[PDB]
């Protein structure tokens, strides 16, 4: 740094120097002078003019380096208190592009909150009609036609329900609850929300519960039961699920055991990756593939650890793995 | 962890928070070194004077080595007793005293021998102009030559080795007695000791305006008259510290009711309680720094009326006492190409009263009032006075005499002669001398008498009390010319130095008030920067005790701006106490006996004072820096 | 006479943020003896400190009198909390080198109104607290209690507009907290002059009008009295705070 | 700002003082050096000092003013070119904020249409579903209701549509074309379109058009008549809504009157307004109101004028000005 | 640990001879928080000297975990109490030329154990006192809470037995003494360590489990608690105080 303070002030140091040479070239013609006795002006001046540049040096190339070590990485407030008029000058531009950038993020934030509210309200505005239409619909006496549009209807709900779901898991973190849920209640409505399209697809139920009480939140589980038991179904045609599930020591085991087609051994660790699609069958395109992402992903606050076991050509055997309730413990009461 | 960094931190971190400390053990070792050098260059022994030449600045180095070990000594004392929390905190950790003293004695070697290696180094640059300096003031023509003068090496070296081994001692003391491992309203008493000290003051102001006045007029009357003096103001400074400064506070806050601003609250509640803690320190500033003014304005106005007083001392530009030697000097003249216009004026030598006259005491005698001698002069001789018979007139001033013989108007006086006694009246009195000292004894003026009397004067010739030569053979000069062709000539004439010259009796006490008032000028500037780093360091303890009261008055709203704003003014205070009152009594010192050295006074002594002052303001000016930055770290 | 329009605070180290601040949203008009209170870990603490000017608010809008700080110059935001907001600590912040009266009218003499209007100004606030017998004592000679009535008396001596309370009663006994509230809340009603409190002692917040159950950064309500008995309210909060 | 200046070497200023007086001093001092040629030489130096001093102050107080000029101007590029090393620092700090900014700017945009773009993606595997529940629809037998899910169907497929263009609006600028339309068969499909709506209400229409050619874009305008026609249609009821289209000078007017109920003339200048609904009949609290608001900022961009004269209790006429032929051979010309 | 049994200290300066120490009894256990607190000029500064062997001890009979302290030379007493006890002063020693880190440190720096060992005792304990963010800082830039927890964590890193300690709260304000009782009667539970606190304002001994009156010598009327609620148990403290 030593460089550039004796580049920056390039002149201040030759104005003085151009002084002592010219009373050292005056003090050589004219005889009314001596030499020998200037020489004693110009060492004591030189002196001086030395302890003043070292003094100087320190004090002045200071504010610089302190810019030169924050640079743009952290620690935006490292740059010393200005003391001169320049230091100064710049700091107030440094305060303002600083305050800018704030104002730009912020702003950029509230019109993002404002089109996700926007969103909301389309939603909610077309949820409403769906409620009008079931309404209507529920007036026929056909039965062919009328399964048709009831299953087509279940679709167009699922998928909004699912669109519902990603924008409340969005913000799910700051809707915990725990309690006690019975199951049965939950089963039957996922198998009533399935009654015609199970019927279309003529797949029965058996339901054996030998548990009772589950310790997690309602929704998320029961939508996560719902896109199991949809991806089950579709594995299968014209096959019985069977449905079982018994207390295996102090933790709740659901096992949803299948006679369809079943998944690959290989692509049973796979099911819960991203957009996963099933080219075996061209039926399986209608399958979003995200429920099962989002499921996992829900499922991690639930602390429901899911068990598949799946063979090709065989079947499916879903199997939840409750927590144990001991270890809501830790989190119930603190 | 490791000890060395832990005494390089240290040591830098003492550099920076003393550097007062470190310039003045620079400068006093450059001023020791250069005044060594001085005392061996054979040059010094141009100065002719009374004084023995280089036997006054072995003086001045005795006395300025004990200053700057003064100085030493009690600047390392407040260093130590700054440091007992962390000698307690050692000892309670586990580590031993001989383990401590290693550490805290470690780290001044380094710190101090570094200045007295720079000193010496900058003591060998500056020999040169303080020699040309010395020369320029007692008007010599010499070379000064720059030259390195290996004695005073030497003895700059042993004399602050030896300060060094005093400080160790005086540290280990304390370390080893410190073991212990140990981590307002006014009374009547002291109002009375408030009163006292301001009554004590002015008395010696008092005395001090007589003096030589109608009292104390005896050779052994007047050492108990000084000594009362400086006793009693000496004693009412101390008192004055430690008394009269809360009781003048008290009144000052105690007629304001509760109304106080920030500047008022900042000063009036440090100067009423700190102030008088420090009462035999600010007691030895404010004396000694009125020896130093007072000295030096006496010794410089002893050097302007030199030239008066030389051509008061012998009224000619030559004075003669033989025949002989005055027309042999004339002879010389006489091949020298310059005319010179003798004049000759017999003296006639009596003695007169002029009792009556005297305006004042009888005490004023200095002799008899009927029997004092007095020289009397011719009217003829003098060609800018004619009196008549019975009319006597003064010639000359003397300005001592104006102040201790007092003359009325005019009366009778009585001319003491053999047989008889012609009564005279004072006429007026002149301002311009006609004769050398020798004849008119000390500083008695000469008389004017007619020329009708002094044709039965010279006829009687009182043969009692007659000098050895009663004429006035003076030899004058041309215009304003060569005359040291001339003087040289004169000092050529006389080889029993017998014979006065109006260029030697001007420069002899020219060379001697430049040495004096050289050497105390340096003194002088010695001690005040001295006391101004003493003063400066004990504002640092100050500022460090009221840390607390800055944060509890920031939370209220007051803003760093009014914070230094009244610290200003603190510091105004703090600093300008001791320097009225030292500026006090250096007046007064001046003002009592200036007459007896020369002429002129209010020229030197305002230039003095302004030099004192304006060197002494920086010290002030520094200590502003250091409040602000103890303000702004107590958020 | 305060206006507050969803103000954020988020407490951070640049690396982790932790929020504390979740939707609030404070109207209070003037004349009225507010308090705040609930939980301990809650910032309610921090509340009291945003609505003032000493913590800067990260996003929204604080009108205080009309007057608008939330886009304010420094300079000139430290004046305004000069010229307004009293304050009343935790701690009696007194000088022990000034009396009673001296610290009591430090603060006014910026402003200097003279001496005649300043001397009568004291002798009107100080005749009401009680501490008039005190004009010439020094602060180490009288107990506890008085110390904090002379703060009080220095908050409420240039007239501003809200008096922003930091839990006063906090070492004192019965009688001089007994006495201390019912000398503030005299001194609320003689003069039009509102007082945000946050108090942890029910009985201190007994002599309250509105309560505020700030609990982790929501409202939960807020109790509001009415023309009722002392002990009814005292009991009602007694209630409310088991709720908790 | 020359206060400025000077207060920034206010220690230089001092430095050449104290040498001169230095210089004078101990040629003051020695018997050699004469006195006045030293001090002629002080004389004439302290002079080129003054000039020296002008001289670096006219070169040295242009950067920092530069960027003080920038710290709120519009402009960012005002800085000057460093030249000494102590202003190459404060450019490199100020130059890696300006592209830290941009660069966040960049980020936040990308990530916006990124959102954008799925949502599109979902809503066009929503519109399928209802395209196959046309197909169910346009299979049914009974009448009343085939007309009640043809009226509920409908209603879903504007709104839906809505959604489509106004969010196609936001792109609006990156879809712009001219071409050339035939009105009729648009209008009789889109009548057509409409059947169950007007058998339930019993709706009728006037036809009478003079003007049949029309130079903009044919989706846009073709929307634009979508949605005027069906806020004439939702705003009146069995009244027979007479279409008057005819060249009124060099300007096509599509002036539709319907025997409704109007818009009541006060809220006639806010019907344009973003959100604007009627209050004065529950029916239009369903409507989202967001059709007017996208039409007249679709409008802008192609010269069509909506003149709106309603008048209420009797019905609202919308005079559409087409934009004159001749102004758009800039636009092809460009 | 402690079981006093006479404790008396020796007086007899020139003429006038005070007693104040006449023979004081306490028994403690592990695992308290015994504090007393008396008057101004009962010498409870004279009682540290006494029990910490800061002075000589002339009186009384005490045994430190099992182990009489009459019984050695004065080098031995000095290793005892640097390697068995623990100090915290009122106003906090920290070297300005040395980090936080360095300063906790120190203190093991000089028996010359393994650095990996250590620097976990200063991780462990810097983090539940919670000044690890400031571990690379000097003392001049943390505010005066800061410091003081800084060097209470300096007495809690050598391993000691009994934590004697002075009022840390004297220069501190309601907050930051607040916060420094609590974390101190936080890390009181995870390690067993005894605490006798010698305080002069009720609010820091409001925290305890016993306290202990003394006025001019035996006088015993020690409190108990028990199953107070730290106000209940503070009213009763300071009435008790005041009566006496
Ligand atoms: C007869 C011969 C006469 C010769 C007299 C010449 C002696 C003067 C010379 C040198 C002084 C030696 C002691 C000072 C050097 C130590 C100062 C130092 O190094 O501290 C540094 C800063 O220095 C200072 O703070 C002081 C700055 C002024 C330098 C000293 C000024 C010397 C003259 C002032 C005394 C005035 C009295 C004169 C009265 C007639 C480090 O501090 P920092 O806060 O960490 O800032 C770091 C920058 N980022
Ligand atoms: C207690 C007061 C402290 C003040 C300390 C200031 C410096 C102390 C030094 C020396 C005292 C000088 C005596 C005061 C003035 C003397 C007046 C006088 O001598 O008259 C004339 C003045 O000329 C001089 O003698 C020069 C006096 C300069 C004194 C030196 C002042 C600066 C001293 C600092 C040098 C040492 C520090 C080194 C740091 C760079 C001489 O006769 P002339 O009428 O010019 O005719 C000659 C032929 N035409
Ligand atoms: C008695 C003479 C005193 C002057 C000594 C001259 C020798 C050079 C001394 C060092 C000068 C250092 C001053 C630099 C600090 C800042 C300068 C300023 O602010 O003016
Ligand atoms: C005869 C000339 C006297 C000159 C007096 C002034 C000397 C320079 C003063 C500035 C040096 C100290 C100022 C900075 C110190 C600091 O901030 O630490």
């Amino acid at each position: 740094m030593i460089k550039a303070f004796l580049i920056e002030r390039r002149s201040w140091i030759a104005a003085f120097l151009f002084q002592q040479a010219l009373m050292l070239f005056i003090a050589f013609v004219d005889p009314s002078i001596s030499f020998g006795n200037v020489l004693y002006m110009v060492y004591l001046c030189i002196l001086f003019f030395i302890i003043f540049l070292w003094f100087r040096y320190r004090k002045e190339t200071a504010f610089y380096k302190s810019l030169k070590t924050w640079e743009n990485n952290l620690d935006v407030t490292a740059i010393n208190e200005p003391e001169t008029p320049f230091e100064a000058m710049v700091e107030r531009s440094i305060a303002g592009q600083t305050e800018h950038l704030k104002q730009t993020a912020a702003r950029h934030r509230l019109a993002l909150e404002n089109e996700k509210d926007e969103l909301m309200a389309w939603i909610h505005e077309v949820k409403t009609p769906l409620t009008a239409m079931h309404l209507i619909i529920d007036r026929m006496e056909e039965k062919a036609l009328k399964s048709q549009l009831s299953y087509e209807w279940l679709r167009i709900h699922l998928l909004l329900d699912q669109q519902l779901h990603q924008k409340r898991i969005s913000f799910i973190e700051n809707d915990l609850s725990v309690e006690f849920i019975q199951l049965q209640p939950l089963i039957f409505k996922e198998i009533k929300d399935l009654q015609s399209w199970c019927i279309q697809k003529g797949i029965g139920f058996d339901i054996q519960l030998e548990a009772k009480e589950v310790l997690s939140d309602a929704k998320w589980l029961a939508f996560i039961i719902r896109q199991l038991l949809t991806n089950a179904v579709k594995y299968s045609e014209a096959s019985e699920i069977e449905i079982k599930s018994f207390q295996k020591g102090e933790q709740t085991q659901l096992q949803v055991k299948d006679c369809g087609r079943g998944i690959d051994p290989k692509d049973v660790p796979r099911i819960f990756d991203k957009g996963f699609t099933s080219t075996t069958d061209h039926h399986d395109q209608a399958s979003t593939g995200m429920g099962l992402y989002l499921a996992k992903k829900a499922a991690a606050p639930l602390l429901i650890h899911i068990d598949v076991e799946s063979e090709f050509g065989a079947g499916t055997v879903f199997t939840l793995t409750f927590p144990i309730r001991n270890q809501f413990e830790h989190v119930i009461s603190v | 962890m490791n000890i060395n960094q832990l005494i390089l931190r240290n040591l830098k971190k003492n550099l920076r928070n003393y550097y007062l400390y470190v310039f003045a053990l620079i400068f006093s070792v450059a001023l020791y070194f250069a005044f060594v050098t001085l005392q061996y260059d054979p040059a010094i022994n141009e100065v002719k004077a009374s004084i023995k030449g280089a036997a006054a600045i072995k003086t001045a180095s005795i006395l300025l080595v004990a200053v700057v070990a003064i100085f030493i000594l009690y600047a390392n004392t407040i260093f130590i007793k700054r440091r007992s929390k962390e000698i307690g905190l050692f000892q309670l950790i586990g580590m031993t005293k001989h383990k401590i003293f290693r550490i805290l004695s470690a780290e001044n070697v380094m710190l101090y021998f570094g200045s007295l290696a720079i000193g010496v180094a900058a003591g060998f640059s500056i020999s040169k102009l303080v020699l040309m300096i010395l020369f320029k003031i007692v008007d010599v023509k010499a070379d000064a030559k720059l030259h390195f003068s290996e004695q005073a090496l030497v003895q700059t070296v042993i004399v602050f080795c030896g300060i060094y081994l005093l400080i160790m001692i005086m540290n280990y003391t304390f370390i080893k007695k410190q073991s212990i491992l140990s981590l307002k309203k006014i009374s009547f008493f002291q109002m009375l000791i408030g009163a006292l000290g301001i009554v004590l003051i002015l008395t010696g102001y008092y005395v001090s305006s007589e003096l030589f006045g109608g009292k104390f007029k005896t050779i052994n009357e007047l050492f108990v008259a000084m000594s009362f003096i400086l006793g009693s103001v000496i004693i009412g400074t101390f008192l004055f510290y430690k008394g009269s400064v809360t009781f003048i506070s008290n009144i000052i806050r105690k007629s304001k009711g509760g109304y106080l601003n920030i500047s008022e609250v900042l000063s009036l509640s440090s100067i009423m309680f700190r102030m008088k803690s420090n009462a035999l320190l600010l007691t030895i500033i404010t004396t000694v720094s009125a020896l130093a003014i007072g000295l030096l304005s006496l010794a410089y106005i002893s050097y302007y009326s030199s030239e008066k007083t030389a051509e008061q001392n012998v009224a000619a530009d030559f004075s003669f006492m033989n025949e002989k030697d005055a027309k042999l000097f004339e002879n010389k003249l006489r091949e020298s190409n310059i005319s010179f216009v003798k004049k000759a004026t017999p003296v006639l030598q009596a003695n007169v009263d002029i009792a009556n006259i005297m305006d004042g005491t009888p005490k004023e005698m200095q002799g008899d009032p009927g029997n004092m001698q007095l020289a009397v002069v011719s009217d003829k001789d003098v060609k800018g006075v004619d009196v008549a018979a019975g009319e006597a007139v003064f010639s000359g001033y003397t300005d001592l005499l104006q102040k201790i013989m007092v003359f009325k108007d005019s009366g009778v006086i009585k001319v003491k002669s053999k047989h008889e006694t012609q009564p005279l009246k004072y006429k007026g009195l002149r301002e311009e001398f006609l004769v050398s000292y020798t004849f008119t004894s000390g500083g008695m003026p000469a008389v004017i008498v007619d020329d009708s009397l002094f044709k039965q004067l010279d006829k009687d010739k009182d043969p009692r009390i007659q000098l050895a030569q009663s004429t006035f053979i003076g030899v004058n000069v041309k215009h304003d010319d060569q005359m040291e062709k001339a003087n040289e000539l004169f000092q050529q004439v006389n080889k029993k130095n017998e014979h006065l010259s109006r260029l030697d009796t001007s420069a002899a006490q020219k060379s001697l008030f430049g040495m004096v008032m050289f050497i105390v000028g340096f003194l002088g500037l010695t001690f005040l920067i001295t006391s101004g780093c003493i003063l400066y360091f004990k504002q640092m303890g100050e500022s460090e005790d009221e840390k607390p009261s800055y944060t509890i008055l920031r939370k209220l709203g007051f803003t760093q701006g009014d914070l230094i704003k009244g610290i200003r003014i603190k510091q105004m205070y703090n600093f300008g106490i001791p320097l009225v009152v030292g500026l006090f009594h250096s007046y007064f010192a001046v003002q009592s006996g200036w007459f007896l050295f020369g002429s002129e006074v209010w020229a030197p002594m305002i230039m003095v004072m302004v030099l004192y002052t304006a060197l002494y303001s920086i010290f002030g000016f520094l200590s502003v820096l250091y409040y602000k930055k103890v303000i702004k770290s107590s958020l | 006479i305060l206006e507050a329009n969803k103000i954020r605070k988020s407490y951070g180290n640049k690396l982790n943020k932790q929020e504390v601040l979740k939707g609030i949203d404070i109207h209070i008009e003037k004349g009225e003896f507010v308090s705040i209170m609930g939980a301990s870990g809650s910032g309610k603490t921090t509340l009291l400190n945003v609505l003032s000017s000493i913590d800067q608010v990260s996003h929204g809008t604080i009108h205080i009198n009309g007057n608008d700080m939330t886009a304010m110059k420094e300079k000139q935001l430290a004046e305004f909390r000069k010229q307004h907001l009293g304050f009343i600590f935790q701690d009696y912040n007194l000088l022990d080198t000034l009396t009673v009266k001296e610290n009591i009218l430090l603060p006014l003499s910026i402003t200097k109104l003279s001496k005649k209007e300043a001397n009568r100004k004291f002798e009107e606030v100080a005749k009401e607290l009680g501490i008039y017998e005190l004009r010439d004592k020094y602060p180490n000679e009288i107990s506890g209690g008085q110390k904090q009535r002379t703060s009080a008396g220095r908050a409420f001596i240039h007239d501003p507009s809200i008096i922003f309370a930091d839990e006063p009663t906090g070492a004192l006994d019965s009688k001089s907290a007994s006495d201390l509230l019912n000398k503030l809340s005299q001194l609320n009603q003689k003069r039009n002059a509102t007082i945000i409190m946050v108090t942890h002692d029910p009985v201190a917040a007994s002599y309250c009008g509105r309560v505020i159950f700030i609990k982790d950064g929501q409202m939960y309500t807020q109790l509001n009295k009415g023309g009722q008995d002392r002990q009814t309210f005292f009991q009602d909060i007694m209630k409310t705070q088991g709720v908790l």
